[PDB]
């Protein structure tokens, strides 16, 4: 659970978000935050990462920390789908309710 | 660098004679000349300017004065044979680096390598012939001559000659197949029995 | 000036003695070590063309040196007539014969043809890299212009007014 | 094969082993060109019976 | 990147080049002048084999 | 310079003190003389044999990285990993087979090290001073 | 820089302490003798 | 020419000296003594002819980011500046002029 | 001299691999020699061992005949 | 400076230039359904998401060994983008290669990942090594900077300040200080700083023809035996 940050050792936290407005602001602030993103002002809910200097190799970063804050084991299918900032948010929905009704994470 | 003044001179030898540290005794180039090459006579001349300039062009000084030889060739063949006594294989692999930039065929590295080990190999069946001439020799045999090659009315054999033909017919006598018969390993059995009988 | 991270990871299973993957660099390093550096003579002359007169003596000394130790010496030099007249007859074509006859057989020029012309692409590994360069040079250049024409706005707004 | 002259008590020690291992992977590859195909394989070779 | 070549065991010279060109130069009068194709392994066998109705898989 | 060079000076501290400081700069002969035999770094000092072991060792190396890196014959059997056809399969072992066959290379080596050589012809003329033998010695 | 050892002008004991290349290499093949303690025993 | 010499004065000719020094070292230099593998400070040969890539604006912001005024240059660009890249290409002045005619009015 | 030259030649096999630690271990490429390399050691003094203990044996059951068939003699 | 001259340096039996398709005899042909009884294939359409997966797999174990390093983290993904988008931007049509290119690459790029899995490819050794030369400069500039001492790269900058301001006080004719100018100031220092420096030979051969080595020492001969250590 512990990490290496700028070489010392950080214990690593888990986010559970639960709430839309959580997970807007979340996910914008992990968009933002990737060293790659253009116009990060200009990033909205209905903003096309392509838009914003992100391909198809940019989104598996961007949901290789999504599994580091989030604890989630996102499948190698679900990836390529992962386009826009709304497909992030909805597809974060779409887990916590998976998991609040068949009681188990979605197959990885 | 660092550690370059160590070990460059760790690595390669030089040269410990003054030789040219005597300004007179130095060569004008007239004790080991090139006979042969294109530029032989722009050799001659250049040795000719250096004999006029040391003279100022009387070179009457230069017959009534002392001729030396080349000291800085002195101990040549010596130091060679240090060095490849030291590394045989880095002697030969510089020495061989302008003559190796053309490199024969495989046909002919083969061929090389086929009649200098052929040869070889007959070297040592001749040696080998020859402790049997003197084993003959101490068992009460003189002899006249040498070798196998019989002048008189005699059987010859000349040798394997190296050619896939002979080479697949015939094969030279392993001398490590020559065995102690197996039989007697059954002497062992009177041990087996002795032991039983002496309550061992 | 932030404090930078003390040292990165350092792997415990390589070296550069032993380095843990495999290259001809590290054996051609190794191989040099072995023969070691070019011997380079300071001399004038080279030595054999010094001591031909000497050598010669050490030549013949050892072609009798093992001409008095080689009493069978007639029984080698008629075991190898066979193989000399059948291997020289049997290769004459491939080594000689193909050029002046049926065939020429060119592969191994054309292997020497390519690396001459290697060796000249070397030779003129500066020229060509250079050429390349003023075309990259010329558009940086020209992406350049747009920030020498920014910086003069300053002093065309202020002298229009 | 001249440079492995002294290796052996005979010169063509490499080449009378090496026809022979040429003989059996040669045999070797239709048998298991064969295994590849599976229980089909005679269709691989025939195609369709009559 | 010569270490990358033969841990990977791409020990085909320039499969991984994409203008390889010393392939060029050393096959300009190579019978069935060809350059190996990119990024090909010498392990990797794409062969495959049919049964149709007629003989040999035709 | 290596530990062994070291060692030597220790033992011959006092003796490169009398070469180097009073031999090598008396005068005349014994000047020259002390100068020659003077203590110190060794000029050419490398070892061409540890040379050589280092690269042939290297090299042998990179071969047996090759030879022993090869893709299993039992995983292809299967066809169901990276393997449909592979018609030279029964191949994929002789190369590690003969690199690990190459340890015995100087273990056995020669006929006296891969059986009882008292029991043989070659084993009689050694002890008989390098001498021939009729071929039936050891019958008789 | 002018400090660098001279095998000419060289001292007895800068001689005996001078870890050079050549030590260099062996303390790396001494790693690998001492790491191969538990695999040879 | 073909005719050289004789076999021993071979070595001999391939010396050409750029100065006029009596006698000459016969010895031709084949290549450069590499006796220690020394890491060179010289910065690598390969990047010689590497056209625009992702690599120089991510340096740039590097080297920008330790001065003031680039930390200032570098924080209104990748937050105030709508475009699809960080690899600026200048191919037109519409963004330019447009700047100024909306500047000088006052 | 056999058995003390083969004892020596496998201790060479393990200086080679000693010598090569990092490699022998840590590249995937060498796991078929890390993991039969004591294998194939094992074998290699299996033999020398072997042949030096019935040679000792041997020895022994003919020292031990010599003296009690010479005493019956007597 | 030397241009190839054979104009079919490129000309191939499958065309100008292909790489990705060479002609041989046993070419690709199609299946027939109605007619095919069986078949023996290992193509299939998994390329992709294994394409996705390695990516993933090679950016994240390469990340175990980088101590937390954000800016080596996101160097290192702009050189593992480099490595994936070979094939969308070479040369080579990749798209029409002989038995499938996608399937090529990725099975090229497993390889790649099972030798990072272990922490023994060369591109991270390499990695480390070019880290901690780097580190260990970045150490050094900082070390001087706390104790007050002015970095010799500081002192370069304000040298090359200086030099602008002296030359653009003289050059008053024109006043277009182009780079070009400004870069060969610095060049100029550069060389001299260079030249300053006791560095290894770089270059082959000194201002004369002869080369820079320790084995370019010819006639005459003027060194005498070597001397031995001094006590
Ligand atoms: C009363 C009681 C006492 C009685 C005493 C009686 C005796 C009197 C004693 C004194 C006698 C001499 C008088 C003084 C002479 C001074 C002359 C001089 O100024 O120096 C010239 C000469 C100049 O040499 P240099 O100029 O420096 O270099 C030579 C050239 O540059 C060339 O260098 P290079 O590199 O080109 O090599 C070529 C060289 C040599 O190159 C060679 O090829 C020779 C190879 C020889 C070694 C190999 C031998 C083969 C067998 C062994 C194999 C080796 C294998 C190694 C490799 C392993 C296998 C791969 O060629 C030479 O032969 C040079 C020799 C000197 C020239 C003389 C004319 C030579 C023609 C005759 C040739 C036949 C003899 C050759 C002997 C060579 C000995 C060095 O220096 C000397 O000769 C030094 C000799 C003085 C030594 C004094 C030792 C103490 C004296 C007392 C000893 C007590 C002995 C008791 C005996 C008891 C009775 C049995
Ligand atoms: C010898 C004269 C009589 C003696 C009197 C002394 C005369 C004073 C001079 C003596 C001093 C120099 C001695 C000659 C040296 C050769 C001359 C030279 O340097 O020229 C540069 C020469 C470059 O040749 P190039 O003419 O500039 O261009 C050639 C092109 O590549 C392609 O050229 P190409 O396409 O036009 O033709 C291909 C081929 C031309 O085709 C051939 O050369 C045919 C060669 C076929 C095989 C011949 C085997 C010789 C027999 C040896 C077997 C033992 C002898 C006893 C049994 C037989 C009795 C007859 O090229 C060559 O090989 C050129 C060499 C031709 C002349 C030299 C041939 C000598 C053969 C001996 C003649 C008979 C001697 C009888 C022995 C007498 C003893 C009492 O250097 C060489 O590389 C060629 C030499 C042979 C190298 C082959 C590769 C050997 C690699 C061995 C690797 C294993 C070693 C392991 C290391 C060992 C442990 C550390
Ligand atoms: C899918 C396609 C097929 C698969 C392709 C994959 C092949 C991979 C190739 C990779 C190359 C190997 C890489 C490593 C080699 C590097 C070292 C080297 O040897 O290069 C030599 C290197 C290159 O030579 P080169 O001068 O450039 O000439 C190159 C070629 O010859 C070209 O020059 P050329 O055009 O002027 O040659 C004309 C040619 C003209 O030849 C012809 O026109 C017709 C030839 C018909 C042959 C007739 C056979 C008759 C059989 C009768 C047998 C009776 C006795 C049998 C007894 C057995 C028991 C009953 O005649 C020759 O001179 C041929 C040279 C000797 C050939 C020896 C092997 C022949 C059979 C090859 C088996 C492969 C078959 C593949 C299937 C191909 C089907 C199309 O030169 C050197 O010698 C330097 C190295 C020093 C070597 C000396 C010691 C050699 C021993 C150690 C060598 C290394 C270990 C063994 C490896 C294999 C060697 C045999
Ligand atoms: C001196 C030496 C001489 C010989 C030299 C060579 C030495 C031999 C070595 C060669 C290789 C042998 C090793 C084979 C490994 C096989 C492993 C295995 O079992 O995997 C299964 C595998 C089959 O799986 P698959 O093909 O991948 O796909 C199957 C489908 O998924 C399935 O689709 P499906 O479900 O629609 O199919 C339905 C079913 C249909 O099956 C049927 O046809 C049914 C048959 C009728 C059953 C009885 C019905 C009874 C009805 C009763 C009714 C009761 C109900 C009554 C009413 C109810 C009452 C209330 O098919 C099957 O499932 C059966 C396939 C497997 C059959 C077994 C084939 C191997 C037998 C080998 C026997 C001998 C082995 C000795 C080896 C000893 C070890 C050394 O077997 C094979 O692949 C066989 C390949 C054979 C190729 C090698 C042939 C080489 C040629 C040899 C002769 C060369 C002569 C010339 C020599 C020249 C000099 C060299
Ligand atoms: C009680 C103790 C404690 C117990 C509990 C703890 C221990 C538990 C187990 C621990 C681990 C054990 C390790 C093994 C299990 C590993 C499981 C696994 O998943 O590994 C997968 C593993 C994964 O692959 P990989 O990691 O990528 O690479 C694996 C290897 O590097 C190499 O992979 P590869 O695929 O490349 O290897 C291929 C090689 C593998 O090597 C072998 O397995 C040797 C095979 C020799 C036998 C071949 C049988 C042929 C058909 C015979 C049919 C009848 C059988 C009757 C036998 C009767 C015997 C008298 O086989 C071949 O070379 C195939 C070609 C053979 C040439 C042609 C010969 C066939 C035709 C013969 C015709 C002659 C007769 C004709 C007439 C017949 C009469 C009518 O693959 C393996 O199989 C690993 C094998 C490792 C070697 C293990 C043994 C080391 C040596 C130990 C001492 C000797 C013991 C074995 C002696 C066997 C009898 C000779
Ligand atoms: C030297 C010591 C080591 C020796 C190792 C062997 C070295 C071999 C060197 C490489 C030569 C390999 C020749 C391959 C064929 C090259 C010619 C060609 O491509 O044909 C094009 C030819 C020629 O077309 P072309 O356009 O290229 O040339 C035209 C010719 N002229 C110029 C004269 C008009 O076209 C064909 O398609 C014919 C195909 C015939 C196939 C013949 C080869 C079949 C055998 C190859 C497989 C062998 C595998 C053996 C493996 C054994 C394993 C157990
Ligand atoms: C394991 O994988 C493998 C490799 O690694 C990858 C290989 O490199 C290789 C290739 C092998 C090589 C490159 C090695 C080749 C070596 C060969 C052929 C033989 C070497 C022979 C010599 C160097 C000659 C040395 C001469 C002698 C030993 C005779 C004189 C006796 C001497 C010098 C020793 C005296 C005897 C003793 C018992 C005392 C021992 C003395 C010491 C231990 C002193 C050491 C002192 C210190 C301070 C270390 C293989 C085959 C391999 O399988």
């Amino acid at each position: 659970l512990t990490q290496y940050v700028e070489g010392q050792i950080v214990n690593r936290n888990q986010l559970t978000l639960k709430k839309q407005e959580d997970i807007e602001q979340y996910v914008l602030k992990l968009v933002r935050g990737y060293f790659r993103t253009t116009n990060k002002q200009g990033l909205n809910i209905n903003s096309v990462l392509q838009d914003h200097g992100l391909d198809e190799f940019d989104s598996i970063e961007l949901a290789m920390q999504v599994e580091e804050d989030l604890g989630y084991v996102i499948s190698a299918e679900t990836i390529p789908v992962l386009n826009k900032v709304k497909h992030f948010v909805n597809y974060i929905n779409h887990v916590e309710q998976f998991k609040a009704e068949n009681g188990k994470a979605p197959i990885a | 660098s660092l550690h370059e003044k160590m070990q460059t001179d760790y690595l390669w030898v030089k040269d410990h004679s003054q030789a040219d540290s005597w300004a007179k005794a130095r060569t004008h180039g007239y004790n080991y000349i090139a006979h042969t090459v294109p530029n032989k006579k722009e050799r001659y001349e250049m040795i000719w300017r250096s004999m006029g300039k040391s003279t100022d062009w009387e070179l009457e000084k230069f017959r009534l004065g002392k001729k030396f030889p080349d000291r800085g060739n002195k101990r040549r063949w010596f130091k060679n044979l240090f060095r490849l006594i030291k590394n045989p294989m880095g002697y030969i692999f510089w020495k061989t680096y302008k003559a190796r930039l053309a490199k024969p065929s495989l046909i002919v590295t083969s061929m090389f390598i086929g009649f200098t080990l052929g040869f070889i190999k007959l070297k040592a069946q001749s040696i080998a012939y020859s402790k049997k001439q003197y084993a003959t020799l101490r068992a009460g045999k003189n002899i006249e001559g040498s070798g196998q090659v019989h002048f008189g009315y005699h059987d010859q054999k000349w040798g394997m000659p190296a050619i896939p033909m002979f080479q697949l017919m015939y094969y030279e006598l392993p001398g490590n197949s020559i065995v102690v018969n197996p039989c007697r390993n059954q002497n062992y059995r009177l041990y087996f029995e002795m032991r039983k009988k002496l309550g061992i | 000036m932030k404090k930078p991270m003390a040292k990165a990871y350092e792997h415990p299973y390589n070296s550069e003695h032993h380095p843990l993957n495999f290259s001809a660099v590290k054996i051609a390093e190794t191989f040099h070590d072995f023969i070691g550096p070019e011997q380079v003579s300071p001399h004038y002359e080279s030595f054999a063309m010094s001591r031909k007169f000497l050598l010669t003596f050490w030549g013949g000394f050892f072609v009798l040196n093992f001409g008095m130790a080689t009493v069978d010496l007639n029984w080698i030099m008629k075991s190898t007539y066979i193989p000399w007249i059948f291997w020289f007859q049997l290769m004459y074509f491939y080594v000689e014969g193909k050029n002046s006859m049926f065939m020429p057989l060119l592969q191994r020029f054309y292997r020497r043809a390519a690396a001459n012309e290697i060796f000249t692409m070397e030779a003129f590994y500066h020229e060509n890299i250079e050429n390349k360069l003023r075309n990259l040079m010329r558009i940086t250049k020209g992406q350049l212009e747009y920030w020498d024409i920014h910086t003069s706005y300053g002093e065309i707004r202020a002298d229009s007014i | 094969h001249g440079w492995t002259s002294m290796l052996s008590h005979a010169v063509l020690l490499l080449s009378c082993y090496s026809i022979i291992i040429m003989f059996l992977f040669i045999l070797g590859m239709p048998t298991l060109l064969l295994y590849d195909f599976g229980i089909f394989f005679l269709a691989y070779l025939k195609g369709a019976g009559k | 990147e010569l270490e990358e070549l033969t841990e990977t065991h791409n020990y085909i010279p320039g499969a991984k080049d994409d203008v390889n060109l010393r392939g060029y130069l050393a096959t300009q009068f190579a019978w069935g002048k060809k350059v190996i194709s990119f990024y090909r392994h010498p392990a990797d066998d794409f062969k495959c084999a049919k049964a149709t109705k007629n003989m040999l898989g035709r | 310079m290596n530990p062994i060079q070291k060692a030597w000076l220790k033992i011959l501290e006092p003796v490169s003190y009398v070469i180097n400081e009073k031999m090598a700069k008396r005068t005349g002969i014994i000047g020259k003389l002390g100068r020659f035999f003077a203590i110190g770094p060794r000029e050419y000092g490398v070892h061409p044999i540890n040379r050589m072991f280092i690269f042939m060792n290297r090299k042998y190396m990179a071969f047996q990285a090759v030879a022993l890196h090869r893709y299993s014959f039992v995983k292809s059997l299967t066809h169901n990993g990276f393997h449909m056809l592979r018609v030279f399969r029964h191949f994929a072992f002789v190369l590690p087979a003969t690199v690990l066959a190459g340890l015995g290379l100087f273990v056995y080596w020669g006929d006296d090290n891969k059986c009882y050589s008292p029991d043989r012809f070659p084993y009689l003329k050694k002890r008989a001073g390098d001498m021939a033998l009729p071929l039936n010695s050891l019958n008789q | 820089p002018q400090l660098w050892p001279n095998p000419n002008k060289l001292r007895f004991a800068d001689l005996y302490k001078y870890q050079g290349v050549e030590m260099k290499k062996i303390n790396d093949s001494i790693k690998n003798y001492k790491a191969a303690k538990f695999y040879i025993g | 020419t073909l005719q050289w010499g004789s076999l021993a004065e071979r070595p001999m000719v391939d010396r050409v000296m750029s100065t006029s020094t009596w006698p000459v070292p016969y010895y031709q230099r084949l290549f450069k003594a590499y006796p220690i593998r020394e890491k060179k400070d010289k910065m690598s040969l390969l990047l010689s002819d590497i056209d625009i890539d992702d690599t120089n604006w991510y340096q740039a912001k590097d080297f920008l980011r330790g001065s003031f005024r680039g930390r200032q240059i570098v924080d209104y660009v990748e937050n105030n500046i709508a475009s699809n890249t960080y690899i600026l290409i200048q191919q037109d002045v519409a963004n330019m002029a447009k700047a100024y005619v909306h500047d000088i009015c006052g | 001299a056999t058995a003390l030259y083969k004892s020596s030649a496998l201790a060479g096999n393990l200086f080679l691999y000693a010598y090569n630690y990092n490699n022998f271990t840590a590249n995937i490429r060498l796991r078929t020699m890390r993991y039969l390399f004591p294998v194939v050691s094992l074998a290699i003094f299996g033999n020398i061992y072997w042949d030096y203990r019935s040679q000792l044996v041997k020895v022994n059951l003919f020292d031990e005949y010599i003296q009690a068939r010479a005493q019956e003699l007597v | 400076g030397y241009k190839i001259r054979n104009k079919s340096i490129f000309w191939t039996r499958a065309g100008w230039k292909n790489n990705w398709h060479p002609k041989n005899f046993n070419a690709p042909r199609p299946s027939y359904g109605e007619f095919t009884m069986g078949i023996r294939c290992r193509n299939d359409h998994h390329s992709f998401l294994r394409y996705v997966q390695t990516y993933r797999n090679m950016s994240r174990h390469c990340k175990q060994y980088f101590l937390g390093d954000k800016q080596l983290e996101e160097t290192f993904i702009l050189g593992l983008r480099s490595l994936f988008l070979v094939p969308y931007d070479s040369q080579c049509l990749t798209d029409q290669i002989k038995h499938g290119g996608e399937r090529r690459f990725v099975d090229q790029l497993d390889r790649d990942f099972e030798l990072i899995s272990y922490n023994t490819h060369p591109y991270q050794l390499f990695t480390y090594t070019v880290r901690n030369e780097h580190l260990a400069w970045k150490n050094e500039q900082y070390e001087k900077i706390q104790k007050g001492e002015k970095t010799f790269e500081q002192e370069l900058l304000d040298y090359l300040d200086e030099q602008v301001l002296a030359e653009k006080a003289k050059l008053r004719d024109g006043q277009n200080f182009s780079i070009e100018r400004m870069t060969e100031i610095a060049l100029h220092v550069f060389r001299k700083a260079r030249a300053g420096k006791v560095r290894p030979a770089q270059d082959v051969r000194g201002p004369d023809g002869n080369v820079n080595d320790f084995l370019e020492q010819r006639r005459p001969f003027e060194h005498p035996n070597p001397t031995g250590v001094t006590h």
